[PDB]
């Protein structure tokens, strides 16, 4: 939820969130979005 | 058919050797041979 609001902040200053306990639905964000290159290292695109 | 009875600790003995070269096999089916899991169906989805 605090990803969809405010001025996202530039690359150099990247904010961060941390989710050590919780159930996500990933696919329930990136239908928010267009995704356009989802690229990925020591896992698959898909498996993550 | 006790402790003291020599005879008899033999047979349990040998019984116990069936069941330690059983137990070997079924042992070694969770090592992890220097991998990230020892079940297949496991790396198989977690990586490419």
């Amino acid at each position: 939820s605090p990803l969809l609001s405010g001025t996202p902040p530039q690359v150099y200053n990247f904010k961060r969130l941390v989710f050590t306990n919780c159930n996500y639905n990933l696919t329930k964000l990136l239908s928010l979005f267009s995704v356009n290159d989802f690229t990925c290292s020591q896992i698959s695109p898909a498996a993550i | 058919f006790t402790t003291t009875n020599e005879a008899f600790q033999k047979v349990q003995d040998a019984v116990n050797n069936n069941a330690q070269a059983l137990s070997k096999l079924a042992s070694e089916l969770s090592n992890t041979f220097g991998a990230i899991s020892a079940s297949i169906g496991d790396i198989i989805q977690r990586l490419d």
